[PDB]
């Protein structure tokens, strides 16, 4: 699949 | 940010993981909210139950 990780603060 | 799974939670913590469905909806989920296990989504094409 197409994955990701969003980095907040 | 909220993703489009049936029983989703909005985490908004430091770093949270997402998966894209390759079964047609191409929408993003959080691995935990759509019952993905990291190994599965990083290994095989991930197709949510809605596209299944
Ligand atoms: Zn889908
Ligand atoms: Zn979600």
């Amino acid at each position: 699949a197409r994955t990701k990780q969003t980095a907040r603060k | 940010s909220v993703c489009a799974a049936q029983n989703c939670q909005r985490p908004c913590k430091d770093k949270v993981d997402w998966v894209q469905c390759d079964g047609g909806c191409d929408e993003w989920f959080h691995q935990v909210c759509v019952g993905v296990s990291p190994e599965m989504a990083e290994n095989e094409d991930y197709i949510c139950i809605n596209c299944a």
